[PDB]
RNA sequence: GCCAAGCUAAUACAUGAACCAACCGGGUGUUCUCCACGUGAGACGCCCAGCGAAUGAAUGACAGUAAAACCAAUGCCUUGCAGUAACACCCAGCAGUGUUGACUCAAUUCAUUCCGUGCGAAAGCCGGCUUGUU
C-alpha cells in the first residue's frame, strides 16, 4: 500500500498551502474515508490552531486530551471526520463537526449535554452470528442491537456517553435533510419528492426554507429533523441556506465599508 | 518443596560492592492472580448481558405481534 | 378474592378426572375443566376455600409432580352467561 | 511461472498482443492435484493472503449425503467407474469434482434399519431388539417416506454409486452425495 | 414401497454429462414446493431485478443453463445496453451491434460507427437476425462475454 | 563468512484451564410411574448439540374464488361448534418477519466431517488509591 500523501492530491477543503508543505498528513484508515474526513493533527493544528507545527500537534494528540464521540484519540492522522463531537476537557470545546452552506468542515460549538446527543446515518442492514440483526453508520459503527422499524437511508440518534440508540428518524418525504456530497453539500431541505431508479444512483428533490428547488443523489442526503422547522441538533451559522453569490458580494462590500 | 519464598533462594553473584540477582519470571503474586480471576469473570457476565439484550429484543418483537393478533380478533369480534 | 383455583401440571393422559377429583376431595369443586397445556381449571364452590385451597396446597406434590395452585380471576357466572349467550346464536347458526 | 492472464492470448481480430510488462505474482497459476484413491496424503499450499489450500494427493474416504433423506454418513471409496472429462482419468482413478465413485454402503444400511426398521438385506443392528414405543415411530415414518427400488438394490448389493461433490485438490476432502432418481438412470446406461 | 423415480429425458441429457441446475434438487419424492412449475417438476428461477420479466420459457422449460440470468447464479449488474442481433451462428452466444454517431468537433459534423459485443443467449428468447435485444451486464462468462440478453423485441 | 560445547529468558515455541456457568433440538432406552386397554403422557440414564471451514437437506414468504357435508385424529362448551395466535408446563408472544433492484448471499435448524492446513482469559506487561483469595 501508499503511506504518502501529497500537498496538492490532498483535499482542499483542509486549507493547507501548496508552498509550505510538500506532503500532507495521510489520514490512517478508521471511521472516515480520507477524502472525506480532516486529520486530528490538521483538526488541532490548522483549525483550532493549538498547535504551532505537527510536533506539537503530536504532544496534544499522544496525551489523549483530544476526545472523539466520548473516547481519546492519539494518533494525529485520526479521520475524525462529519457529525463527530470533538472534546478537550482542558480547554472545554465541546463542539462537533458539521458542513456549512459552502461545503466545507464547520466546527460547530455545542451546548453542555448536547454532546450525548451524536447522529448517524444506517448505510446497511445485515445479521450476525447468532440471529442478530445489525446496522452499520457512516462512521463505522455497528449497532448490535437496532430499532425494529430501523431501514437503510434512516439516521439513528445515538447517544455516545450511554452507547446507547434514543430514537429514530425514517427517510421519508417532508423531513429535514442535510446534503452530504458535491456542491449542493452543506444545504438543509426538504424532502420533496425521491425518485428512485433501480440498479442505478437514487435522485432526491429538496427545498429549503427560502424555497429554492435542489436535487442531489440519495446517498448525499441526511435526515437532520422530522421538519425544517425543529431540527434535533445545532447546525453551522448559515442555517443551511445558500444565498446568491451577486448579494454575497453586495453584503460583504457594504459590511466591510461599516468598518470604516 | 511448594510453599516457600523462592526469592530467598536464588544466586546471587558480587562484582568488584553489589549482588547481582536475576529477575524472577513467572512468579505469580497475588497482585497477578487478582487479574486472572478478574479476566475469567468479566467474561462470562459479558456474555450473560449479551442475553439480556437478546432476550428483551425478544420481547419487543413478540409484545407487538401479541398486540396486532388482538387488535385483528377485535376488529373480528365486531363483525 | 376469586372462587376459581388454577391447578398445574396434571396431564390429562396421566392422569385420570377420577384421580385429579381426589385432591380437590375435601373441599368444594363447582366445577372442574381440563386442558391440554396441562393446567386445568377447577371452580370451587367456597370462595373463602380457596384463599385457604392455595395456602393448604402450597408446595404439595400430585403424583410425584410438584404442584402449583393459583387463584384464577374468571368465576362462573360470567361463563354461563356467555354459554346461554353461545347457544342463542348457535340456533341461529343452525337456522342459516 | 504458470499465469493466467489474457496477454500470450490472440486477440478477436487474431492480432499478437505486445506484452510490456513482466509477470506478476498476482496472476499465477499452480500445477494440479491429480487426486488419486489411495491412503490419505496431502499437501497445504500457502494461497494468497495467507489462507491455506489443502493440496491433497490421494483420498480414501470422505462423507457422502443421502440427498432424499438429509442424512451423510463417513465412507471409504472403492472405486471410480466414470469420468465426463476422459476416460484416462477413470483409467488411472483421479478424483475430481463431478466424479461418479462407488463408496461403501454399509452406514446407509445400518440408518435405514435403524430408522425405518426395514433391513434390506432381510455389531449389527437388530430391528427386534427396539423397544415396542420405536415402532409406532418407525410406522409414523414408513408412511412418510418411501424408497426407490434402483437405490435399495444397491444396498443389497453392498456398493452404490455416487458423484463426488468437492474439489479434492482445493478442500483437501473428496465429499459426495448418492446418485438418486433420474441422475442414477443416466450414468447407469453408460457404465452398462 | 418402491417410489416411481423420473425418467431420463433424452432431449435435454446429450452432453455425456448430466445436466442439471445446482440450486434444487430434483430428485425427490416430495418437493418443497417452492421451487415446482406448472408441471410438477422441480426448476430453479430467480427474478433479476430492474423490473425484468421472467420468461415463461425459463419458468416452465426442460433447458438447462448454467449461465441463463434466470435460472442460476448470474446476476445481471452495472450497464443494461441495448442493439440489434447481428449473428447467431454460435451455440447459447449471439453477436449484436451497438450503431451509433460519432461527431467529429473540427468538422461539426458525426459519422457512422459501429460496435460488436458478444452476449450469452438463454435458451427462453430464440432470437433472429436482424432482431432487437436488451442486454445487461454480467461477470465475464468466457473469453468476450460480459452482456446476458434479458428481452428480444 | 563460518562451526562445537556450556548456561539463560521472554508477548519467541508448545501444552492447557473441570466447578463457578444458561436457553436450545435431534437419536435413543427391550429403563421406571401411570390412562384406555396407542400420533398416549411424565421422569431418568447416554450420544451428540461453541466460532469458523467442507459436503448434503429445509427456511431465507403469499399476494387473480365463496359455502356445506364425510371420516379418522386432536382442540373446546356441557355432561355440538361459539372463541381462537403457536405451544402436552415449570418461558400461558424468549422471533410465523435479514437484506438488496436482483442473490446459490447474510443468518438459523438438521446429518456427517476438520488430524496442521485454524481458535488461550497470551498461563502477558504497566499503573494508581481505601493498598482489596470479587
Ligand atoms: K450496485
Ligand atoms: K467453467
Amino acid at each position: 500500500a501508499k503511506k504518502h500523501l501529497k500537498r496538492l492530491y490532498a483535499p482542499k477543503d483542509w486549507m493547507l498551502s501548496k508552498l509550505t508543505g510538500v506532503f500532507a498528513p495521510r489520514p490512517r484508515p478508521g471511521p472516515h474515508k480520507l477524502r472525506e474526513c480532516l486529520p486530528l493533527l490538521v483538526i488541532i493544528r490548522n483549525r483550532l490552531k493549538y498547535a504551532l507545527n505537527a510536533r506539537e500537534g503530536e504532544m496534544i494528540l499522544r496525551q489523549g486530551l483530544v476526545h472523539v464521540d466520548n473516547h481519546p484519540r492519539r494518533d494525529g492522522k485520526y479521520p475524525a471526520g462529519f457529525m463527530d463531537v470533538v472534546e478537550i476537557p482542558k480547554t472545554g470545546d465541546r463542539f462537533r463537526l458539521m458542513y456549512d452552506v459552502k461545503g466545507r468542515f464547520a466546527l460547530v460549538n455545542l451546548s453542555e449535554a448536547e454532546a450525548q446527543i451524536k447522529l448517524m446515518k444506517v448505510v446497511n442492514l445485515y445479521t450476525a452470528t447468532g440471529r442478530v440483526p445489525v446496522a452499520v453508520t457512516h462512521d463505522g459503527h455497528r449497532i448490535r442491537y437496532p430499532d425494529p422499524h430501523t431501514s437503510i437511508g434512516d439516521t439513528i440518534v445515538y447517544n455516545v456517553k450511554e452507547k446507547k440508540c434514543v430514537d429514530l428518524i425514517k427517510n421519508r418525504q417532508g423531513k429535514a435533510v442535510i446534503v452530504t456530497g458535491g456542491a449542493n453539500r452543506g444545504r438543509i431541505g426538504e424532502i420533496v419528492k425521491v425518485e428512485c431508479h433501480p440498479g442505478a444512483f437514487n435522485i432526491a428533490h429538496l427545498k429549503d426554507a427560502s424555497g429554492a428547488e435542489f436535487a442531489t443523489r440519495a446517498a448525499n442526503i441526511f435526515v437532520i429533523g422530522k421538519d425544517l422547522n425543529n431540527l434535533q441538533v445545532t447546525v453551522p451559522k448559515q442555517q443551511g441556506l445558500r444565498m446568491n453569490v451577486i448579494q454575497e458580494r453586495e453584503e460583504r462590500l457594504i459590511a466591510a465599508e461599516a468598518r470604516k | 518443596s511448594r510453599t516457600e519464598d523462592v526469592r530467598k533462594y536464588v544466586v546471587r553473584r558480587r562484582v568488584v560492592d553489589r549482588l547481582k540477582a536475576p529477575k524472577i519470571q513467572r512468579l505469580i503474586t497475588p497482585r497477578v492472580k487478582a487479574r486472572r480471576a478478574k479476566k475469567a469473570k468479566d467474561a462470562i457476565a459479558k456474555v450473560r448481558a449479551s442475553a439480556a439484550e437478546r432476550r428483551e429484543y425478544l420481547r419487543l418483537i413478540a409484545s407487538n405481534r401479541r398486540a396486532l393478533r388482538q387488535r385483528d380478533h377485535s376488529k373480528k369480534h365486531t363483525r | 378474592n376469586s372462587s376459581c383455583v388454577f391447578v398445574s401440571p396434571i396431564f390429562r393422559p396421566s392422569t385420570t378426572k377420577a384421580q385429579v377429583m381426589e385432591l380437590f376431595a375435601g373441599v368444594k369443586v363447582q366445577r372442574l375443566r381440563m386442558y391440554r397445556q396441562n393446567f386445568a381449571y377447577a371452580y370451587l364452590d367456597s370462595p373463602a376455600a380457596a384463599k385457604k385451597f392455595v395456602e393448604e396446597k402450597n408446595g404439595t406434590e400430585f403424583r410425584g409432580h410438584t404442584l402449583r395452585v393459583a387463584l384464577s380471576a374468571r368465576s362462573l357466572e360470567k361463563l354461563r352467561a356467555r354459554q346461554e349467550a353461545a347457544n342463542v346464536v348457535i340456533a341461529a347458526h343452525r337456522h342459516y | 511461472g504458470i499465469v493466467r492472464s489474457r496477454l500470450h492470448k490472440r486477440k478477436i481480430t487474431g492480432g499478437k498482443t505486445k506484452i510490456h510488462r513482466k509477470r506478476m505474482k498476482a496472476e499465477l497459476g499452480r500445477l494440479p492435484a491429480n487426486t488419486r484413491l489411495g491412503a490419505r496424503r496431502v499437501s497445504p499450499v500457502r494461497a494468497r493472503g495467507g489462507n491455506f489450500k489443502i493440496r491433497a494427493l490421494r483420498l480414501d474416504t470422505g462423507n457422502f449425503a443421502w440427498a432424499s433423506e438429509a442424512i451423510a454418513h463417513r465412507v471409504r471409496l472403492l472405486d471410480v467407474v466414470y469420468n465426463a472429462t476422459s476416460n484416462e482419468l477413470v483409467r488411472t482413478k483421479t478424483l475430481v469434482k463431478n466424479c461418479i465413485v462407488a463408496v461403501d454402503a454399509a452406514p446407509f444400511k445400518r440408518w435405514y434399519a435403524k430408522h425405518y426398521g426395514i433391513d434390506l438385506d432381510a455389531d449389527k443392528y437388530d430391528v427386534n431388539k427396539a423397544s415396542p414405543k420405536l415402532q409406532r415411530e418407525w410406522t409414523r415414518r414408513r408412511r412418510n417416506h418411501r424408497v426407490e427400488k434402483a437405490i435399495a438394490d444397491q444396498l443389497r448389493e453392498g456398493r452404490v454409486l455416487a458423484r463426488i461433490t468437492s474439489r479434492p485438490g482445493q478442500s483437501g476432502r473428496a465429499d459426495g452425495i448418492l446418485l438418486e432418481g433420474a441422475e442414477l438412470q443416466f450414468y447407469l446406461k453408460r457404465l452398462e | 414401497q418402491y417410489y416411481h423415480a423420473h425418467a431420463v429425458d433424452a432431449t435435454i441429457q446429450h452432453e455425456k454429462a448430466y445436466q442439471r441446475q445446482t440450486a434444487v434438487n430434483e430428485n425427490m419424492h416430495r418437493p418443497s414446493r417452492k421451487h415446482v412449475n406448472k408441471s410438477g417438476h422441480i426448476r430453479y428461477s430467480k427474478k433479476i431485478g430492474l423490473g425484468f420479466k421472467t420468461p415463461a420459457k425459463a419458468l416452465n422449460g426442460k433447458y438447462i443453463d448454467r449461465k441463463c440470468p434466470f435460472t442460476s447464479n448470474v446476476v445481471i449488474r452495472g450497464r443494461i445496453l441495448r442493439g440489434v442481433v447481428h449473428s447467431t451462428k454460435m451455440h447459447r452466444t449471439i453477436i449484436i451491434r451497438r450503431n451509433y454517431l460519432h461527431f467529429i468537433k473540427k468538422y461539426q459534423r458525426y459519422q457512422k460507427r459501429h460496435k460488436s459485443l458478444a452476449v450469452h443467449c438463454s435458451p427462453a428468447f430464440d432470437p433472429k437476425q436482424g432482431d432487437e435485444v436488451v442486454i445487461g451486464q454480467c461477470r465475464p462468462l468466457s473469453k468476450t462475454i460480459r452482456y446476458n440478453v434479458l428481452e428480444v423485441v
